[PDB]
Order: C-alpha cells, then structure tokens, then sequence
RNA sequence: UUAAUUGCGAUAACGAACGAGACCUUAACCUACUAAAUAGUGGUGCUAGCAUUUGCUGGUUAUCCACUUCUUAGAGGGACUAUCGGUUUCAAGCCGAUGGAAGUUUGAGGCAAUAACAGGUCUGUGAUGCCCUUAGACGUUCUGGGCCGCACGCGCGCUACACUGACGGAGCCAGCGAGUCUAACCUUGGCCGAGAGGUCUUGGUAAUCUUGUGAAACUCCGUCGUGCUGGGGAUAGAGCAUUGUAAUUAUUGCUCUUCAACGAGGAAUUCCUAGUAAGCGCAAGUCAUCAGCUUGCGUUGAUUACGUCCCUGCCCUUUGUACACAC
C-alpha cells in the first residue's frame, strides 16, 4: 500500500520517534539541557527533563518533512507562546532559539535534515526514508 | 480595610500522600462494589491524594480489576470488572 | 480525460477546496486522511455526511481536500461542507439527477448548512465599545 | 501504576538550613520553603543531586538531603552557571555568592544601610518607606504598611 | 554662539513639526505627510482623503 | 417596515396611468419593461416601483 | 524610488499646498481652482481664473514669476514645470469666486445683505438650482449671531451632497 | 521585448478607459499580451477625532484613501512602444512603462 | 455506567422533574412591592431547569475534587430521582412554595 | 399603519421645499463574462521516500501545456418582502409557511434638517478684535529640575482570587494592515548567546519580501491536587542586555531570588438581543525606546426577551398653569 508520516497521527509517532532515537543515543544533546526552559515565556524547565530533546527533535523532524524548508526563526515562532507578564495582558513570545538552532545542527549531523537553498533547512532522503519507516512501525504496532 | 465578607474557615482535610499494607489492601478489597471508579471517588472515600488516585487506578487496570470506558486526561471513567 | 469535480466549503473565514475525482475511495485532507482532523469529535462532526449516505457512494471515487483560513472547528465546518457540494456535484454531472436530489434531500434533511454556505457575517467594531454593540461604561459622578 | 507500600522510615518533617522544611509535598516543592530557594534553584538543585523528583521529601536519606544542601551552600562547584545566582558579582566580594535563609534579610539589610549612609536617594526611600522603583505614589499603595 | 540651539533633534516630538502649522502635538506620521490632525481635516478632501462608511 | 413611499407609490400609478395594457401581472417582465420606460437611477428603487406596480395589477384584476 | 502610497499622498499634499498658494495670492482675481497634469517629459498647472489677464499680466510676466515660484519652493527642474491660465465658465458656479467676491465687498465697506443678497442673485441667475450663504460673527454689538440668506432649495444628506453641492 | 505597464491610480474608471484603449490598441497591431491584470486596491485608512479640542463624545471618523493598480505584460517593438507611451495620458492616473 | 438507562433519558426525565410549575412575580401595588403567583410556561420550565442544573452541578465542582461532569452526572440523577437533595430541586420546592404561599 | 408628518385616508385648504427615505461605502451570492508565473489549480516532464500492480505523499523555475473552482479585481445580475395561506375600513399594511446566498427598511455604517447652548477650543491654526508684554521681555534658545511629587477621596481599566484550573510537552489554525533614498525601515536565513540580544548576509519602495505574520485562547498527553497550594504575582535585592547625547526618582527587556493583598466582593451601578455579549490574541496610531490606552481585525462562541411603560427618559395630541433666565 504505501504509508507516509501524513498517514499517522502526530502525538503517537512523535512518541515511537522520540523513543527511538533516545535508544539510538547518537543524536549530540548539547550538555546545557537540564538547565533550561525552552522560552523566555515560559517559567519551568520542562517536566521529563531526561527526554524531551528527542522530543523536539522529532517534532522539528516531522515538521521539516511536512513543510519545504524552516528556520530557527519559524521554529521559535512555532514554539513560542503567552508569556503571562505579571499583572499586565499576555503576549506572544518566539522560544529559545538556542536550543532549535543546536537540535537542527544535530539532525544535520545524524543525517535526517540538511541545509537547503533558498535558506533554512529541508528534510533529506534518508530522513524521508527512516521517517516513513518509523511511521510504518508506528501504525503496525496495533497489528 | 473593609471586607463586605464573612470569609468562614473550612475542615483542611489531610488526605494520605504515602500508602502503607493497611490501606493498600483495603483498596485492593473495596475497589470493587464500587460501580464508577475515578481519581475523586478514590479521594473521598478513601482519603488518598489525587497522585496515588491516578497511580492506583493505573495500577488496578494494569493487572485488571476495573475496566476502562473512557481513559480521556483529567477524567478518567472506570467501572468494576464482573 | 478524467472525472473530476472541484468544489469549495466556506465559514466565517476558512475556506476548504474539493477535487472529487474517481478513484478507489481514499479521502485525503492536507495530504492526511479524514481520520486524523484533529478536534476528534468534530472528527465525527464532519464523518456524518458520508455515514448518512452511505459508504458505498464513495468507493469508486477519491476526494483531496485542501484548507485555509479560520479556526479549526470553522476549518472542519468548511471540510464537511466541501465534500458534500463535491460529491452531490459529481453526481450531477455524471450520475442521473435522481440520486443527485434524494443525496441532497438526505444532506438538507440532516442539516441546511451541509450543502448551504451560513450567511452570518462578522459585525465590524464602532467606536466607543471594545465590540460591535457594547459600549465602555458610563460613569456620573 | 508503580505502587509500594511505604515504611516506617517516613518523617513528616525533615528540618534544612535552620527552616521546618515539610514533608508530605513533592521535593522540590518542599525546598521551595527555604526562603532564598525558588522553583527552579530547586529544581536545578534536585537534578544534580541525582534524586527522583517524583520522590516526596518525608522519604528521602540523610545523605541525599545534605548532597542538596552542599549544592545548595556551594552551587558553582556542582556545574551551576552561575547567572542563576540571586547574589552575583557582589559589590565588596567582587564573586558570585547566593544568599539563603538568614542571609537574604542580613544582606538585603546590607544594602539598605549602604545606601542610607550614603545618603543615596534609594536608600532615602527605604528609610521613609516609599516606593523606590519610580512607580506613581499618588493612588495606589495606601494601606502599603 | 554656536551652543545656542545646539541641543539635539533628531527624534522625538522636537524633530517633527505640521508642515502647514508647524505644531508639535497631534502629528500625522502616516505616510510620511507630517500634518497634524487637525489641518489634516481640514485638507483631506483636496489630499485625496475622503468618507465612505 | 415594508411601507413604499409615495415616489414609489406615484411613480407606479402613473406607469399604470400610461402603460396599462403594456405591463403585466410578472415582476420580472414589469421590471425588464420599467427599466426600459422610465430612468430610475438605482436598482433598487426599479425594483421597489415594479413590485408595488404588480401589486396594484393584482389589485385591479379584482375590481 | 517611493513607495505608491506616499507617491499618491505626496501629489495630494503638493496639489494642496499650491492651491492654498494660489488661492492666498491669486484672490483678486478670481482663482477658483486648480489641476494638475503629470505628464513624460513636463507636467502643467492649469489655473481655473476669471481675470485672465491679471493672473497673466504683461506677456506672461506674473505667469512666468509664478512658475518660477513652484520650481524654486518643490525643486523641480527649470521647464519641467508649466502653468497654463484659464478663463473658467460658469462663474456663478463656483463657491469659492462668490466667497472671494463678497469678501472684497464687505471689505470694501459694503452691507452685508446687500452684499449676500447680490450674490444669490448672481447665482440664481447663472442658472443654479439652489443657493445659500451664511454669514457669521459681530454684526453692529459685540454679541455675536448668523445671518442667513437663501433662494431656491438646498439639500444636505448623501451622496449627492458630494456630487452637486459646492461649498 | 518584455515590457510591463503598470497604472498606479485611484480614479478607477480613469484607469479602466486607460487600460481599455490600451489593450484595443495592442490588439489592433495583435501584440501577444498578458491583460489587464487587477491588483487588490489598497484602502490608505486615517483614523482620527473630529474634534480639535478634547471634550465632547468620543466620535471618531476615517477618512479612506483607495488605491487601484492594474499591471499589463506586453511584447512589442520598440516603436510601437514608443507611440504607446507618447499616447494614453490620463489626468490623475499614473503610469510607468519598465522594460525586461 | 450509575443508572444503566440510556443517559439522555435520565437527562429527559431530570428537567421534567425539575421543571418548576408555578412561579411569582414582582407586582407593584403601591409603594410596597408585591409578589403574584402565576403559572410557567413549558419553554421556561424547560430554560429553567437547565440553567438550575448547571448551576448546581457548577457551584458544587467549584473549589473541590469532584470535577464538573461526575458533579453535573449525580446532580442529574438525584433530579431525575427525585430527592430533595439536587441543588435545582431544593429551589424548584422553594419557588412552587413561594407561589401557593403568594397565591 | 410605519422605524419614520412613513403612508392609506380624512379634510379651509391647495401646491411645494428641507429632513426621513431614496443615495454612497462595506459585508454576504454568482462553478455566468473579462482576465491573470506579483493568486492559484490540474496534467506533463526531472527527481525524493514507501509500496510496488496501476498507486500515495512530496519537491522542482525559465520543464512546458491547459484552466479560473478556490483568490483578486472590473462590468453586470440578483431580492422587490417574490409565491401561497391568513388578517385588516378589507386600503395602507401586518403575521406564518415555501423557495432562496440573502425575507429584523438583508446586516453594519457614512451623509444627515430648522432653531439653539451666552457647551468646548484664543494650548491646532501666519484664523483672529481688544487688552497686556516687547530687550536685565511674558520673544526665543541653552543647562538642570518639574509635569510622575503622597495623609487621603473618586473615574476608565489590567491582573486575578483556581481543577470548566496552573504548569510541562507535543498538536496546530486567522484576518485587518505597515514597511528604507539620499535614507537608513519591515526583516528572512546562517552563526554566537540560558535568555534578552548580538553578528555576517539576504529579500522587499511591496498580492511578489518580512509573512502561511505557523497569534493566543484552544485541543491531546502527562505532573499537581483543595493546601492562599505548583493559585496569585504585587513589593523588593543583585546581575546581564538594548534605545538614546544623557536612563540616577529603576525607559523598557531578560535571569535569579523575594512571594504581599486577594478565599467571587456592602449600599449602589454599567453594557448588551446575534455570529451579537463575553473570552482570546494580532495589526496600526502615538513611537529613538516605552501599552495595562485607543482605533480596527479576525479566532472560540452562550444564556435570555421577541415584550412593557413600573423606574429613567423621548415623540405627538388634549388639558391646567400665578412658569418665560421657563420646576
Ligand atoms: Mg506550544
Ligand atoms: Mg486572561
Ligand atoms: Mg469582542
Ligand atoms: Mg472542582
Ligand atoms: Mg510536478
Ligand atoms: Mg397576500
Ligand atoms: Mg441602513
Ligand atoms: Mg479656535
Ligand atoms: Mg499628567
Ligand atoms: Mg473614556
Ligand atoms: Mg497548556
Ligand atoms: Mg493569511
Ligand atoms: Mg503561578
Ligand atoms: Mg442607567
Ligand atoms: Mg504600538
Ligand atoms: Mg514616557
Ligand atoms: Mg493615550
Ligand atoms: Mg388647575
Ligand atoms: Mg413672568
Ligand atoms: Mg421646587
Ligand atoms: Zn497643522
């Protein structure tokens, strides 16, 4: 039949992917996580400190082979949300930059996205490949 | 600085936040009878806190006592296993 | 050629385009099946149309839809919207217009707005109110 | 869905850094109670110490709590970044410190009295008890003491 | 002496002044036509400006 | 309300003054042979004068 | 090299700023408008008078003094700016020569329903559908009041204001 | 050749006569084009309060500015260009011509 | 899963309890503002006794464990019942009780 | 009778005018016209992955071809209460249903009469009469303060007083608009930095680029758990940045720490009848920097009337008046 990423829900893919590289364990975490809150709007670091990379390495991954090419920018813009500001109304606030900046850095190195033209960075073919391979895994669990 | 309150105290409930073997097997043997089993019917008739709720109804599906309806977050629906 | 439609759904501002060709009976939205639209109950909000009429109206032809604008239950509204208007379209064009008016006659039984676009229009903001009616407060003394 | 019967080696109390430090909560929670210590100093405190943040304090060893307190009392010996520091770059020391549960009063009691010996105008509105920041002093504030 | 209106302005309300006025207060910076608000009514028909809803 | 005024009103006992047996008990046709009979500057107003002109046709098919 | 929106408000600006130039100097001559032409290679100014040749001048002396103006005050390159004069038709028509007309008078010393009266005369007879002046302010006691004088009829909502009614 | 016309106006019937004596003209001497493409008018929107001073009610007004800009794609000589643009002045409405 | 009838029949039968008949109204009277018993229409009965049940279901899940659907869920058996326990019984016999006295 | 001196009619009045309405703008409909790499769509080539059995999901500017459904406009059409049934001297009209994109003058505005207020504004005006001042000036400019000053009293608001919840992860959707030339604007992308931000470049005078403004509320998983608590985030201390000539009575932003009242608010009182209230954010204005403000936009979307003159007032008629700066 043919499956794709677009084929499977995206909390539960994001999930197997997640797993998988933290079993893969070649993804280059940066060595400043578990001291961060990945916003500026936030105001806790987050909860499953030991994950949460792959996490959004995956969700960034999915991302990439969704649209054509993002940015750090678009990632942070994505990412970003309401910094409640004390007593004053809400706002919108892009997330930590560093930290899509060094998770893009690392899926270059793994091989899943790479640089692009026109700027930013575009999923490679064999991101494509083992993305749709992880999707299929994914859905066949329920088999 | 005026009110317009009365602001009456309230009973400051202690519900248990460790479980120990008596109120381990007292759930193990009163979770049944129960005909709707969730995290706040566990907290008031048991006195436990909200976290060994969710961490008990876990555990009694895990191995099967009580059946799931609906497993949606922050309400989960359990009913006992005939 | 090929038979194939393409109709539109609409809502306060989203917008849901329709190709309704033949196929093998696979309906896409945004490249993801119908399954996955993301309120999952308006999931079962916009399954209602072809759980009406009947999944064998739709096993020899495939549907790709494609949204933009509004929210996500506006987005839905226009998805459910769009397929009807595509396949009650298909079934002008190359079905008979019988099952064309008893499908539309099942669609506008159920609901008006399945194949009729709502008319309810957002009031512009006048001044002196943060909305399009109320007013700020009134203070005397 | 992990349950385990507690023992009896549960204390309802444990006592930290001269404060009655509760039990019964979650640790870093609980350790939010040592005035000095917020959410994330405890949190980034916890994580270093390598214990379960799952963990309610009452159960915990003697050796986990004076683990935390060590890095608590000497953060930037443990990997701290030291930019979380509450007292950094002080102004006699010249080095980053972190005031904790006495300390905070004595040295914000500090400052205050440098800057009222030297007559400083912040200094001059801590004395009077006025606003300090530049805030509007006209409606707001009036029940302030 | 050269100090005599030597103090800057570059920005703020001193920079800018109505070009038919030269009013300090209720400018239109819009477009880059610097009127204030109030010649502005009273120009924006022969401008180009005009009131439809 | 619906109530027309007596522009409207005048205008269409004069196109029936003048042009009874022309016009019709049709909205449409009244309004294809109004606009073609008379300057109305705005559609509206064409369409007002048509319908009470049909309107007063039905009257006078009865009495 | 300017945006399109600050191009449109930069021409409506400067078609303002040259009207309320030609209607300060060129009042004694009965200046009642101005348009404006751009064009490849030169844009013209045509000026909408009734004393032509007082707008004019000896050979186009003031004409050339006047293009002069322009060039030197919006920078523009000698000979890509022109002024044309023109004799306007329908003077009764025109509500800003009438308003110059009765300032004159009234300045010259006459009454001002005399004046008013005259001048809704004129324009009744130009063959105006409706005229209406309105003068305000001290009239003979420090108490101020308006004084109004009309023939014909007037409307005052819609569309049509902006259409047939000039003020 | 590669020309493009651009008409950068607010009086739209101005335009229109502009553009449709224009694209006659080109289809009298049948030059291949692209027509009269309509860019969305641009509303130029100032708000402000009527009054002067600052009391009274609280009434605002908007005075609106439309702006309508069509653009035609033309391959043409040099000639036929040159006459183009030495005709089709429209007071009111601006026009330029650029080339490849 | 309580009540193992169809559940919307239970949300049927508990606003037919809870409708209330009679109700009083504000008569003027002179100077002292009277009360008039008068019948309810069925629309408001119905209006009525859904806004007294989500009120109900609502004060009783604020600031408590219990969330707002199982407190909406017992609310909604107890009326279907009938036990002078619900919220919207207890002002349902208050306002048939004001109207017979104000009859 | 109408929303309406809007009309039917009556009639010492007849014939008119202004206002209302008509009008204009905008929001809704058009698979009917004109079109369009500065908006799209489909196919064709080239190419990536999975399935391979055709296929599914994608990418692709000089790969072309075709079209305009969606998008933009211009020209038009469309609704006039149409048809039907009731009701009314049986007229103006009103009520219900059907059809229809639309049947509260279709919705919302713009414009909006006469007469006035001794309303506000000489601090918008090189609009101004008169008076004052006019050179150690009340002109103008420079330095530094002040407009923020706080025992208190009121008016717009913003945050909240928590599980219909807070936090952490993911999921992930708008519309109105603005933007640099002799200037330095909106900024993509790459890199550095916890962050704020910095740096190297890039696109855009703009349906093309910022920008699909990937907005927030929201949804799904979890953590928490009725504890002024992980609510709430004032008041403070320390440090790091940015704007500016200059930030000290913190310009703002960021990090850590401090963690107060507030437990739903008395007499009173405001706004509101549908995509309206309310919730939610976004753009623009002022702007070197500074939104808790305003002007607009969209997102989620209720309840309750479809009435009355009781209060508060308004319109018309009659009536009484010792009122006329008029209760
Ligand atoms: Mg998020
Ligand atoms: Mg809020
Ligand atoms: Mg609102
Ligand atoms: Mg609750
Ligand atoms: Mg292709
Ligand atoms: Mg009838
Ligand atoms: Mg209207
Ligand atoms: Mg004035
Ligand atoms: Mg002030
Ligand atoms: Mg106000
Ligand atoms: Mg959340
Ligand atoms: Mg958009
Ligand atoms: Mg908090
Ligand atoms: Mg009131
Ligand atoms: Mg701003
Ligand atoms: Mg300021
Ligand atoms: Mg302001
Ligand atoms: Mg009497
Ligand atoms: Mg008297
Ligand atoms: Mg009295
Ligand atoms: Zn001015």
């Amino acid at each position: 039949p043919g499956v794709s990423v677009r084929d499977v829900a995206a909390q539960d893919f994001i999930n197997a992917y997640a797993s998988f590289l933290q079993r893969q364990g070649k993804l280059e975490v940066p060595g400043y996580v578990d001291i961060v809150k990945t916003s500026s709007g936030n105001e806790m670091p987050p909860q499953d400190a030991e994950g949460w990379f792959y996490k959004r390495a995956a969700s960034v991954a999915r991302h990439i082979y969704m649209r054509k090419q993002v940015g750090v920018g678009k990632l942070n813009k994505l990412y970003g949300g309401a910094k409640s500001r004390g007593v004053r109304p809400y706002k919108h606030i892009d997330a930590s930059g560093s930290i899509n900046r060094k998770v893009l850095q690392a899926l270059e190195k793994i091989g899943i996205v790479e640089i692009s033209p026109k700027g930013g960075r575009r999923i490679s073919e064999n991101g494509q490949r083992d993305l749709d391979r992880i999707a299929a895994q994914t859905l066949e669990e329920d088999e | 600085k005026k009110k317009w309150s009365k602001k009456s105290m309230k009973d400051r409930a202690q519900h248990a936040v460790i479980l120990d073997q008596e109120k381990y097997d007292r759930i193990l043997k009163e979770v049944p009878t129960y005909r709707y089993v969730s995290v706040s019917v566990l907290v008031d008739r048991l006195k436990i806190g909200g976290s060994l709720a969710r961490i008990a109804l876990r555990h009694l599906e895990k191995e099967g006592i009580i059946k799931p309806i609906s497993k949606h977050s922050k309400q989960a629906i359990y009913t006992r296993a005939t | 050629a090929v038979p194939s439609v393409q109709t539109f759904g609409k809502k306060k501002s989203a917008t849901a385009v329709a190709h309704v060709k033949a196929g093998k009976g696979l309906i896409k939205v945004n490249g993801s099946p119908i399954t996955l639209v993301e309120p999952e109950i308006l999931r079962f909000k916009v399954y209602e149309p072809l759980l009406l009429v009947g999944l064998d109206k739709f096993s020899n032809i495939d549907i790709r839809v494609r949204v933009t604008g509004g929210g996500h239950v506006s987005q839905v509204y226009a998805i459910r919207q769009a397929i009807a208007k595509g396949l009650v379209a298909y079934h002008q064009k190359y079905v008979d217009e019988q099952s064309k008016n008893e499908l539309k006659k099942a669609f506008t039984s159920y609901d008006r707005t399945l194949l009729i676009a709502d008319s309810r229009r957002p009031e512009p903001k006048k001044f002196g109110g943060k909305g399009a009616r109320s007013r700020f407060q009134k203070s005397y003394r | 869905s992990l349950v385990v019967q507690e023992q009896g080696s549960f204390q309802h109390i444990l006592r930290l850094l001269n404060t009655n430090v509760d039990g019964n909560i979650k640790i870093v929670y609980a350790l939010t109670t040592i005035k000095g210590v917020g959410r994330r100093y405890s949190n980034l405190v916890c994580k270093k110490a390598d214990v379960d943040l799952h963990k309610r304090a009452g159960e915990l060893t003697q050796e986990e709590l004076e683990r935390i307190v060590q890095i608590m009392q000497n953060p930037t010996h443990y990997k701290i970044p030291a930019w979380f520091l509450n007292r950094q770059n002080d102004i006699t020391d010249g080095k980053d410190y972190h005031t904790l549960a006495n300390n905070v009063e004595s040295k914000l009691r500090d400052d205050l009295e440098r800057l009222k010996k030297i007559r400083a105008h912040r200094g001059i509105r801590h004395f009077w008890g006025l606003r300090v920041r530049g805030q509007h002093t006209k409606t707001t504030g009036r029940r302030r003491a | 002496e050269n100090v005599w209106f030597s103090h800057p302005r570059r920005y703020g309300k001193g920079s800018r002044q109505c070009r038919v006025c030269s009013s300090h207060t209720g400018l239109i910076r819009k477009y880059g036509l610097n009127i204030c608000r109030q010649c502005f009514r009273e120009k924006a028909n022969d401008i180009g400006f005009n009131k439809f809803r | 309300g619906r109530v027309r005024t007596k522009t409207v009103k005048r205008a269409s006992k004069a196109l029936i003054e003048r042009y009874y047996p022309k016009l019709t008990l049709d909205f449409q046709t009244n309004k294809r042979l109004c606009d073609e009979i008379a300057t109305i500057q705005s559609k509206r107003l064409r369409n007002k004068i048509a319908g009470y002109t049909t309107h007063l046709m039905k009257r006078i098919q009865k009495g | 090299l300017i945006s399109k929106k600050r191009k449109l408000v930069a021409d409506g600006v400067f078609y303002a700023e040259l009207n309320e130039f030609f209607t300060r100097e060129l009042a004694e001559e009965g200046y009642s408008g101005v348009e404006v032409r751009v064009t490849p290679t030169k844009t013209e100014v045509i000026i909408r008078a009734t004393r032509t040749q007082d707008v004019l001048g000896e050979n186009g002396r003031r004409i050339n003094e006047l293009t002069l103006l322009v060039q030197k005050r919006f920078k523009y390159a000698p000979g890509t700016i022109v002024l044309y004069a023109e004799r306007v038709q329908d003077r009764g028509l025109s509500a800003v020569a009438q308003a110059e007309s009765m300032k004159f008078k009234l300045l010259n010393g006459l009454a001002i329903r005399r004046a008013a009266y005259g001048v809704v005369r004129y324009v009744m007879e130009s063959g105006a559908k409706g005229c209406e002046v309105v003068v305000s302010g001290k009239l003979r006691a420090a108490r101020a009041k308006a004084m109004k004088f009309a023939d014909g009829f007037l409307i005052h909502s819609g569309q049509p204001v902006n259409d047939f009614i000039d003020t | 050749i590669k020309i493009r016309i651009t008409l950068t106006s607010t009086k739209v019937k101005q335009l229109e006569n502009v553009s449709s004596n224009i694209v006659k003209n080109a289809e009298q001497h049948n030059l291949v084009k692209k027509g009269p493409v309509r860019l969305p008018t641009k509303v130029l929107k100032i708000s402000t309060r009527k009054t002067p001073n600052g009391e009274g009610s609280k009434t605002w007004e908007t005075y609106e500015m439309r702006i309508h800009k069509r653009y035609i794609d033309l391959e043409a000589p040099v000639q036929i260009v040159k006459r183009i643009t030495q005709i089709t002045i429209e007071p009111g409405v601006d026009v330029e011509v650029v080339v490849a | 899963v309580l009540t193992d009838q169809n559940p919307i029949q239970v949300v049927v039968d508990a606003i037919t309890n809870t409708g209330p008949r009679e109700d009083t109204t504000r008569v003027g009277g002179g100077g002292a503002a009277r009360r008039q018993a008068v019948d309810v229409s069925p629309l408001r009965r119905v209006n009525q006794a859904i806004a007294l049940l989500t009120i109900g279901a609502r004060e009783a899940a604020f600031r408590n464990i219990k969330t707002i659907a199982e407190t909406l869920a017992e609310e909604l058996i107890n009326a279907a019942k009938g036990s002078s326990t619900s919220y919207a019984i207890k002002k349902k016999d208050e306002l048939e009780r004001v109207a017979k006295s104000n009859r």
